[PDB]
């Protein structure tokens, strides 16, 4: 199957540098342009880095900037940030995630499991989750909402909003893409309506599977935000 | 002697067909229209040119969505297209680059084609890898592959020079019924709106209908010159147009069991390779030898106007499930869009 | 010969078959043909060119 | 320009697709293909050994030259509703046996295979797709030839024949006998070469054909003729 | 009215050249198949000549006419540097046809493969345009700068060089020694392919007669092509570098202007070698009638 697997973590002092590595398996690594995306024990995703297929365009957030590099090497399917510089607020865990794009893709699909980097000692687009959580029984009906700086809607019609289910300690998992449509391998329970600046998904029968933290992700333009995120317990 | 018998019996039971048709014809489509005003001249401007393939273009077929096109050409390439941008979304490989026919699922999911191999790919679009797979060869047929529809995502109907039509199940690969009573190569086949019928024109100068579940040839339509090389299907899948090498077109229909009316013009000397018809069913559009593609109007048999631009013989036409465009394909290795 | 006897029993079937269909007359063929070309006439973008604004390929 | 995030990279991945598509025709671009045609049991197959349910490809490289034969035969269909996916090839295979003129054939005891043999030849020779593609033909199995010729005249094959029953003869006369069927002398040319069973110098002789054919190609694009 | 039949004579010159390369232009142009690497040379070529016609020949005239130029230095400038850019781009215009003809024997699958690729076309034919501006162009223009100028008794436009042999020769050497060179090279290596390959065929009746026939058709075509170009340049170009090294003497003055009008003479002829003797731009001329 779809393998994504992240090496190279471990602890360093600040000022240092480490080098981590994604080896990718059982996909076509060349197709895919790739991501970087940091979970700080904050529980909040942040994305770190994009290099498209065949590394025509590089993008990076503004806190990283020129201080880490995103590298691929499509013959050993491996992907690379060199992280230079390091600082405290660095110290997160790494997701290595995969994404590819035309009409009718499905992009942020493939998540890896990430490493664990520890380090010692106004234009963008912002978006809220209003509630940080929801306390939960089987078989209700669940109300998560997300709103934006900005409409996400754009003259071709489509609206890029995502959604991301992690559940306890696993990698998130896309469930809905470009505001409607379901992720293959998600349950028809889960639903995404939304207009405008303001978004809603809907969760039917709910089961202990769906029980975690659920992001909504902004991809109009980069840097790509992401929301607080909102927990259901129980 | 039984064999003389047999004959003498067939040739009368046609005599009674011959019979039964020329009871039927009142009056004609040319009379009965002569009330209904003329659709005027139809003007079309090519809106988008796709470029890519470096070889001659042999077929091409347009999704249900109407915004994406598979297009095949004999450098052993599909490309899939999305036509509102000209992007190219995939380029498919082919094993073979003799290839004739392709086909887009209705759904989306699968890409069929073929050709001078005698065999039939079925290829994958939505895959984990992300790249497009061969799902399933289907072979069985002893002659090449002229055409190629989709019922549904188990189940294609193919037609080749072996002169059978066959439907197959993609599931296990197997034929599961064989259409006979062709005696020329079959050229090609359409769909009836409802896929509970279809009919394949053939080099007998002729055509059948077909009814998918029970295997069998319902009714036998004539009067072609030469050999059909184009079949249509109306909307209403009452009637049928065919095309041939004669440089006609002719409109049957299912329930006259005649044909009920041509299309010619002194100047056109070129045969048809393609047609096609307009949501309503009021445009006709031809492809010809001629380079050019002649748009007419059905219920008057008079053109409504002409599409001109490609610099070799148009091979493929096609009209978008919503109406809103007509696609063109030729040999000259580009494929336009007009509107 | 048995197989060109079995042809011609098979060509006597299958007219046989196509002598009993229920056919009907050319006019009542044509009307209903008009009648569905002028029903969805409005909704036919070829036959019925619209706005700019309508059109994908614009 | 008003794209969003993933359009342009929806056009990232359009501009990749052509990129590997221009490679890939400027590797079909250097190749040449050659179409196989014969009669039956021809020596076709010997002309492939050498060399080296439908449409056969052979690829075979000499002298940095790629070459890319199709065996179109064993297809009971039409020729003329696939015989145009060749009008691009460079040149045109023929096989016929040299044997094979006091033979006939199995479905009609009256028709000589040599007959069938020509009248094929011709439908190919002066067929509109091919007004401009050259042939090589291979006389084959010159050694059954010569040991027959001693028995059995021309004159059963061909009544008209008024020369010796050896093999320098009467294999010349055969010769001319299939390059007269070319309509269009002024437009193309027929390459003969006598072969048999061990005959090493078949993938030179189809080399140099092919070589002619290209260069005055090239030149007829050139204005010069 | 010797006056009158010369002005009748540069009349005619003046039209064939104009009529001849915009002929050729437009069927480059109603003719959508003549897209081909050739094609555009050949183009190419035609318009560096028609531009002799339109621009070079009817501002000469009045000179020719009356014994003075009337436009100032403002026109001699202009004209000048026209003049010698357009016939220097001819005669590499006639070396980069020879050697796309050569390439076309000598390495046929690569030229086969290669043909329809306008985007190396387009490179070969500016880089000729620049490489004939900046032999001459520069030359024209700074060198009154650099020595003081002047060297014009009135009126009369001719650049400060060819007073200097020096500079005539190396510029002689390159404009038309060398590539009058490399273009009967080229001509005789197709030849001699030719000839190799049509022998040896034979070796190997109606066709081989035929095909000996057309090979001398082609010699014949190839040799004309070559003698042509060095009979209209080198008679000017011998007398330019002697009128040089003679500071003014031994050349008289008639023989001179004769030979200045040849080279423009051969811009004329030019549509009637490659354009005329093309099956493509024939086919192309025949669609316009
Ligand atoms: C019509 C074309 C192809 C060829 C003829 C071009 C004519 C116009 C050319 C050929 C040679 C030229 C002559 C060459 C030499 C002289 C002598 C000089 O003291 C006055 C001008 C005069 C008399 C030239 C004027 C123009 C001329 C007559
Ligand atoms: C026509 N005759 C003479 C000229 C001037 C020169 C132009 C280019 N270099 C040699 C000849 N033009």
């Amino acid at each position: 199957d779809v393998q994504l697997v992240e090496s190279g973590g471990g602890l360093v002092q600040p000022g240092g540098s480490r080098k981590l590595s994604c080896s990718a398996s059982g996909f076509a690594f060349s197709s895919f342009g790739m991501h970087w995306v940091r979970q700080a024990p904050e529980k909040g995703l942040e994305w770190v880095a994009y290099i498209s297929s065949g590394s025509g365009t590089i993008y990076y957030a503004d806190t990283v900037k020129g201080r880490f590099t995103i590298s691929r090497d499509d013959p050993k399917n491996t992907l690379f940030l060199q992280m230079t510089s390091l600082r405290s607020e660095d110290t997160a865990m790494y997701y290595c995630v995969r994404s590819i794009y035309y009409y009718g893709s499905s992009p942020f699909d493939f998540w890896g499991q990430g490493t664990t980097l520890t380090v010692s000692s106004g234009s963008d687009i912002v978006m809220t989750q209003a509630t940080s959580s929801v306390p939960v029984t089987p078989g209700e009906s669940v109300s998560i909402s997300c709103r934006s700086s900005k409409s996400l809607l754009h003259s071709n019609g489509n609206t890029y909003l995502y959604w991301f289910l992690q559940r306890p300690g696993q990698s998130p998992q896309l469930l809905i893409y470009r505001m409607s449509n379901l992720a293959s391998g998600v349950p028809d329970r889960f639903s995404g309506s939304g207009s405008g600046t303001a978004f809603t998904l809907t969760i039917s029968r709910l089961e202990a599977e769906d029980v975690g933290v659920y992001y909504c992700m902004q991809h109009l333009e980069y840097p790509l935000t992401f929301g607080a995120g909102t927990k259901l317990e129980l | 002697s039984e064999l003389d018998q047999l004959r003498q019996e067939a040739e009368q039971l046609k005599n009674q067909i011959r019979d039964a048709r020329k009871a039927c014809a009142d009056a004609t489509l040319s009379q009965i229209t002569n009330n209904i005003d003329p659709v005027g001249r139809i003007q079309m401007r090519t809106r988008r040119t796709l470029r890519g393939h470096l070889a001659k273009i042999y077929a091409m077929h347009w999704g249900t969505d109407s915004r994406l096109l598979v297009s095949a050409s004999q450098d052993g390439k599909l490309i899939i297209w999305d036509s509102y941008t000209t992007n190219k979304v995939h380029a498919i490989p082919l094993r073979s680059s003799w290839v004739m026919t392709c086909a887009y699922a209705p759904s989306g999911n699968y890409v069929a084609c073929g050709g001078l191999d005698n065999i039939c790919s079925i290829y994958n679009l939505k895959t984990r890898e992300g790249n497009v797979r061969v799902s399933r060869e289907l072979a069985g047929h002893t002659g090449y592959l002229s055409c190629c529809r989709f019922l549904d995502d188990n189940q294609i109907v193919t037609s080749s020079g072996d002169t059978t039509c066959a439907l197959w199940d993609i599931e296990t690969g197997q034929q599961t019924t064989t259409f006979t009573g062709h005696t020329g190569d079959v050229m090609s086949l359409s769909l009836a709106p409802d896929t509970r019928l279809f009919v394949s024109g053939a080099c007998d100068a002729s055509a059948k209908l077909w009814d998918v579940r029970e295997g069998m040839c319902r009714q036998t339509f004539t009067g072609h010159e030469s050999d059909i090389n184009a079949i249509c299907f109306f909307p209403n899948g009452n009637a049928f147009a065919t095309g041939s090498d004669d440089a006609t077109c002719r409109l049957f229909d299912l329930r006259a069991d005649q044909e009920l009316m041509t299309y010619s013009h002194d100047n056109i000397i070129c045969g048809i390779t393609s047609v096609s018809f307009s949501k309503s069913g009021r445009l006709l559009l031809a492809g010809y030898d001629d380079f050019n593609c002649n748009v007419w109007d059905a219920l008057k048999a008079d053109r409504a106007g002409v599409l001109a631009g490609h610099d070799n013989r148009v091979s493929c036409l096609g009209v978008t499930d919503d109406g809103m465009a007509v696609a063109t394909g030729s040999w000259d290795s580009f494929l336009k869009i007009w509107n | 010969n048995t197989a060109s006897i079995a042809q011609a029993r098979k060509l006597v079937e299958q007219l046989k078959m196509e002598a009993n269909i229920d056919r009907i007359k050319v006019s009542k063929a044509a009307a209903d043909l008009m009648a569905y070309c002028e029903a969805h006439a409005k909704e036919d973008p070829l036959l019925t060119p619209v706005p700019a604004s309508e059109n994908p390929f614009r | 320009c008003t794209l969003s995030a993933e359009d342009k990279a929806a056009v990232e991945r359009s501009k990749m697709i052509d990129r590997n598509l221009r490679e890939d025709g400027e590797k079909a671009a250097r190749e040449v293909k050659l179409l196989l045609l014969g009669a039956g049991e021809s020596g076709k197959n010997t002309i492939v050994k050498q060399m080296k349910t439908g449409i056969v490809e052979t690829h075979f490289t000499f002298k940095d030259l790629h070459f890319k034969m199709f065996d179109v035969g064993a297809q009971r269909s039409e020729r003329k509703k696939w015989i145009h996916c060749f009008e691009g090839v460079t040149a045109i295979i023929f096989c016929v046996a040299l044997s094979d003129y006091d033979l006939v054939l199995a479905e009609d005891e009256e028709m000589n295979r040599m007959h069938a043999s020509m009248k094929l030849f011709d439908s190919i020779c002066n067929n509109k797709w091919f007004t401009d593609t050259s042939i090589i033909l291979f006389l084959n199995k010159k050694d059954l030839f010569e040991e027959k010729i001693k028995k059995s005249p021309l004159t059963i094959c061909y009544p008209e024949y008024a020369g010796s029953n050896t093999y320098e003869e009467a294999a010349a006369y055969i010769q001319c006998q299939f390059e007269d069927l070319n309509k269009r002398k002024d437009t193309k040319e027929i390459y003969t070469h006598f072969t048999c069973s061990t005959d090493t110098k078949n993938v030179q002789f189809v080399f140099d054909a092919v070589t002619d054919v290209i260069i005055k190609n090239n030149l007829k694009d050139c204005g010069l003729f | 009215a010797w006056t009158a039949v010369l002005a009748a004579l540069m009349a005619l010159l003046i039209v064939a050249t104009v009529l001849g390369n915009a002929l050729v232009m437009l069927a480059f142009v109603a003719d959508s198949s003549l897209r081909t690497q050739n094609n555009f040379f050949l183009l190419n070529l035609a318009i560096s000549d028609f531009l002799v016609g339109a621009f070079c020949i009817p501002l000469y005239v009045p000179y020719v006419l009356t014994g003075r130029w009337t436009f100032g230095r403002g026109l001699c400038k202009l004209w000048l540097v026209v003049d010698y850019l357009l016939c220097t781009s001819s005669a590499f215009n006639i070396v980069l046809i020879s050697y796309d003809r050569f390439l076309s024997v000598t390495r046929a699958v690569s030229y086969r493969a290669q043909q329809g690729d306008t985007r190396r076309a387009v490179r070969k034919m500016l880089l000729v345009w620049v490489l004939a501006f900046l032999l001459y162009g520069p030359a024209i223009l700074s060198w009154e700068y650099l020595s003081g100028g002047s060297s014009i008794p009135e009126g009369h436009c001719y650049a400060e060089f060819f007073y200097n042999w020096y500079f005539l020769i190396t510029a002689s050497t390159l404009e038309f020694f060398t590539p009058f060179l490399s273009v009967t090279f080229f001509n005789l290596s197709i030849y001699l392919n030719i000839q190799r390959r049509t022998r040896l065929r034979l070796d190997g009746s109606f066709t081989q007669r035929f095909r000996l026939s057309r090979d001398r058709k082609v010699a014949k075509s190839l040799a004309v092509i070559v003698s042509i170009f060095g009979l209209c340049w080198a008679p000017y170009t011998l007398l330019m570098i002697i009128r040089a090294a003679c500071h003014g003497h031994c050349v008289p003055d008639y023989w001179y202007e004769t030979s200045f009008w040849l080279l423009w003479a051969n811009s004329a002829v030019n549509p009637v070698l490659y354009p005329l003797c093309h099956h493509s731009f024939r086919r192309a001329f025949t669609k316009l009638l």
